[PDB]
RNA sequence: AUUCCGGUUGAUCCUGCCGGAGGCCACUGCUAUGGGGGUCCGACUAAGCCAUGCGAGUCAAGGGGGCGUCCCUUCUGGGACGCCACCGGCGGACGGCUCAGUAACACGUCGGUAACCUACCCUCGGGAGGGGGAUAACCCCGGGAAACUGGGGCUAAUCCCCCAUAGGCCUGGGGUACUGGAAGGUCCCCAGGCCGAAAGGGAGCCGUAAGGCUCCGCCCGAGGAUGGGCCGGCGGCCGAUUAGGUAGUUGGUGGGGUAACGGCCCACCAAGCCGAAGAUCGGUACGGGCCGUGAGAGCGGGAGCCCGGAGAUGGACACUGAGACACGGGUCCAGGCCCUACGGGGCGCAGCAGGCGCGAAACCUCCGCAAUGCGGGAAACCGCGACGGGGGGACCCCCAGUGCCGUGCCUCUGGCACGGCUUUUCCGGAGUGUAAAAAGCUCCGGGAAUAAGGGCUGGGCAAGGCCGGUGGCAGCCGCCGCGGUAAUACCGGCGGCCCGAGUGGUGGCCACUAUUAUUGGGCCUAAAGCGGCCGUAGCCGGGCCCGUAAGUCCCUGGCGAAAUCCCACGGCUCAACCGUGGG
């Protein structure tokens, strides 16, 4: 898979950066969240503990997928802002 | 409403001046009573969430508001139902930006970027004027607010004049009269968002409102209601307008 | 009153058994390998609507009429149904055969990607054809002129290999 | 597509009605592979009756308590921490459901209120001084079959009550500061009265303390905002085998009452008020945006979504509150029904599911507050059958499948035999998707495998002059017409035609229909000119000159919500659908 960064925007009020990206992958399954996160943190030099993937979406007859992720500068701000379900679904925390 | 006030608002019945997707959901925010009226303002949640995009959901928009990050006319506003209207200034100091709320050529509300210096002043059209106890004068403005002046000043203010006010201190610094040759900006009606100079003023019997003729820059003359014509300068604008 | 109801996009014949119309429509159905009458009727309706807009715009005048007049011409040349220097009167000489030639099934057969109309339909339905980098599985899709020449085999298809047995038989024609 | 075709005679041309051919809606026979989108599903009969669960809460930063884990000392305690209920505050008048009543200022539209109310919110100008009081919780004792409910003890508040000041309202006499088109309005000065505020409360730090420094709060006045009340002009059904109707009726004067104007209600004085341009009475019905159909002019409908109105088994009437004479609050009568230890006590799903009854006619007693919003809270948050997510259903619309290619043979359309190909769909897996699941989407392994019906076959009207039965019997027939032993028309076989995941039957509206006629019909002989004439209203009215500007034409201000309709561009693979602009 080949990843292309479309936009990186700064949100100082929330204290995060919001990242939109595309993945090109003809003849392959939709990439997993773990692989995308590893590639993204390598590509941008992020602490992976505060990197959350909002979504990965595939389309009808396409060889590429579109994705959205967020990166917080502070762990406590992430736990205070983000909903519980997305942090569990991303393996950041454990479901009780 | 069979027995009491309405507290809800369907999206399909929302005001026509908002930028809102009318079929995406069932409900819209019912704005709280406040400064402007329903036809000339919009709740602050749509500014934070829908217009600027600083938040994705209502819950995190409320957390941004409660921490005190948004200023309206120089004052902290935390209520997500607060109405924001024509000629207000929206300020974000943590990002250092400022906007003036103004209507479109189609009659919809938009945000016009301005300088930091110009953000200190708000023009206020004089809607009504009255005597008050102690024999003083109360001025009632277009955004619902009020000011007091002494009886010696009674000849320097009349209805339809504009007062430039320093906010949030609320101190007068200039009075702009309504007369021929003044510069005006239209705020409602078919000719909304057009601007120019005053040529003539006409009156009628039995309480029908009075009408004004205005010459634009390219030299065309058009008419509108007098109360739709908002004075903004002497012969040049005193604020930045698109 | 009553809320909106979604309406059919095609019109049915005023009489089901007229000999001349039956013969004409049977010839068209055989030639373009359409699946049923309603499909054909759909395209007929499209043509009628075009003509009805031209008839109304000829007898109109004013400012919105001109904008509509140029929009109709622009759309017709974007679909490839008129040349670049056509005028409004040319709208009234369009035939049903002009529209059917723009079907993705027909265009796939015309370019030589299949040997027969039926094979072109199966190639489209099974997902072997890409249009400007996108896979589309509707044989009735009307192809714009600007994307007509970027129509190929899908890059993940078995047919995207010049040594495939079925592709060589297609090329032998 | 601005359309015709069959039927009155031995044969002909007319008038005229019936039938055929199209679209949409409700019930229904037979038959069904996949997906997507949407404002679809107990409205028609019964606004009939309802078992069970759920559909409205929230605040510990308003206040005294109960109990638990720990820290300092503890005889005793003080702290911190975390649950419980109670007092107290705000909300419960919105949202949701249905269309019974109503022919009316109910609704649409333009205006008015100088004749009015408004808790929550915004701005500005000011204020927070002094006193008193009970009571829930808690402990003692209880009653009653239960629903409920009694006496004694003790206690706090942002609970309750007083005093003062500010303030408010009425009337009389002056002055003219304001708005407005116009002052029974606003402002200033005297005078006689009546009504009459407030919580400096709470939380956190700097405080050795003294006191600051923030946040959330309390009361009065002026204006706005928000939500309403009231009024006027204009507009939109059927009946004369309903012609006269009204007597607080219509107006006036003087009062009462109301938030407020008003015969809204009284006392007194007059005779008015409506009506053949259809009063009154009777019939039917919630109004509009819109929807079906038609070349258009028109004709028909107004369940589903939005805005307005009304109702909570039928008929009456009140308490609290800013707002109700209140669907999940109170009272009486009427009519059903449930529990009783027989003394008594309770209940109406036209909320979501679910049951019975009625009928031709309509679904799961599921999951979630993650999104959109509402109420409460300083906030993090909490609740919500609203809303969101799925389950059932030939609801509507959009896009597909039930194979493809080559070479041979046949009756050459299509069927069969060989050789090869593909995997939409199907079966089993990984990822993504989701609040969690399911669908959907990207990949991998298997394999043409897993997938066609309904109606019709004499003319109208596309399609057989073939075969076997029956024999005016049975049967068919929208209409015209078939069947009486040699039936192209009934029943069946084989063929053929139309449409196709659909295709037929029954009932309704529009078209057909210039069989309702303004556009646009008829009345000598076919339905149809009053037996004749005079004249009231109404409609229709001769030529010229001058004036006006109501009708009429042109230009320009303020309006006629959104959704729905047409066009271009853009986002879901295209489309249906959704967004941005123009109309
Ligand atoms: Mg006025
Ligand atoms: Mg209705
Ligand atoms: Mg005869
Ligand atoms: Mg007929
Ligand atoms: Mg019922
Ligand atoms: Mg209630
Ligand atoms: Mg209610
Ligand atoms: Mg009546
Ligand atoms: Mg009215
Ligand atoms: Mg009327
Ligand atoms: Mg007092
Ligand atoms: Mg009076
Ligand atoms: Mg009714
Ligand atoms: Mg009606
Ligand atoms: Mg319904
Ligand atoms: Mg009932
Ligand atoms: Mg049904
Ligand atoms: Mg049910
Ligand atoms: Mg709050
Ligand atoms: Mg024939
Ligand atoms: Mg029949
Ligand atoms: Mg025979
Ligand atoms: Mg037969
Ligand atoms: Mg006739
Ligand atoms: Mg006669
Ligand atoms: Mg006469
Ligand atoms: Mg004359
Ligand atoms: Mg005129
Ligand atoms: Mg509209
Ligand atoms: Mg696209
Ligand atoms: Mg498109
Ligand atoms: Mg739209």
């Amino acid at each position: 898979m080949e990843i292309k960064i479309t936009e990186v925007k700064e949100n100082k009020l929330i204290g995060r950066k919001e990242i939109y990206f595309e993945i090109y992958h003809p003849g392959e399954p939709t990439p997993s969240r773990k692989d995308v996160k590893g590639k993204l943190v390598a590509m941008l030099d992020l602490n992976p503990e505060t990197t959350v993937i909002q979504y990965i979406r595939s389309y009808f007859g396409s060889y590429k997928s579109k994705g959205y992720a967020k990166y917080y500068y502070d762990k406590d701000r992430m736990l205070y802002i983000e909903p519980e379900y997305i942090l569990i679904r991303d393996g950041i925390i454990e479901k009780k | 409403a069979r027995k009491g006030p309405k507290r809800h608002l369907k999206r399909l019945a929302a005001p026509t001046s908002w930028y809102i997707e009318r079929k995406a959901y069932k409900w819209a925010v019912r704005p709280r009573p406040g400064p402007h009226n329903m036809r000339t303002s919009i709740p602050l949640l749509y500014i934070v969430r829908d217009y600027l995009g600083y938040a994705k959901t209502a819950r995190e928009a409320r957390k941004i508001l409660n921490e005190g990050k948004f200023l309206v006319d120089g004052r902290v506003r935390k209520d997500y139902k607060f109405p924001v209207g024509i000629m207000d200034v929206v300020s974000i100091p943590e990002t250092g930006e400022h906007y003036r709320v103004l209507p479109n050529r189609i009659g919809k509300l938009i945000l016009h970027p301005i300088s930091e210096e110009e953000a200190n002043i708000k023009p206020l059209r004089i809607r009504n004027k009255r005597m008050v106890k102690g024999a003083k004068i109360q001025l009632n403005f277009h955004d619902g607010t009020n000011h007091l002046i002494p009886l010696s000043e009674k000849d320097n203010y009349f209805t339809s004049y504009t007062v430039l006010m320093k906010v949030p201190e609320r101190e007068i610094l200039e009075v702009l009269p309504f007369e021929k040759g003044a510069y005006v900006f239209v705020t409602q009606g078919k000719n909304v968002a057009r601007k120019g100079r005053i040529v003539e003023i006409k009156k009628f019997p039995m309480g029908w409102p009075d009408v004004v003729t205005i010459e634009d820059e390219e030299g065309e003359l058009f008419d509108t209601l007098k109360e739709y014509a908002f004075v903004v300068g002497r012969d040049k604008p005193r604020i930045s307008l698109p | 009153g009553d809320p909106k109801r979604q309406r059919k996009k095609y019109e049915t014949p005023p009489h089901p058994w007229i000999k001349e119309r039956l013969d004409r429509e049977r010839v068209l159905m055989d030639k373009y390998e359409l699946k049923n009458k309603k499909e054909l009727w759909k395209h007929e309706t499209q043509l009628k609507n075009f003509r009805r807009r031209a008839r109304r715009l000829l007898a109109a005048r004013g400012k919105q009429a001109e904008i509509e007049r140029e929009q109709l011409l622009a759309r017709l040349k974007r679909l490839g149904l008129l040349p670049e220097d056509a005028v409004l009167d040319d709208v009234l000489s369009l035939t049903i055969e002009d529209i059917l030639e723009r079907r993705l099934q027909t265009i796939v057969y015309k370019k030589g990607l299949a040997r027969t109309m039926r094979q072109a339909r199966q190639l489209i339905v099974h997902g072997h054809i890409e249009v400007n980098g996108q896979i589309i599985r509707s044989p009735s899709y009307l192809v714009l002129k600007e994307e007509e020449d970027t129509i190929t085999y899908a890059r993940t298809s078995p047919f995207a290999n010049p040594q495939h047995p079925e592709r060589m038989m297609i090329e032998k024609a």
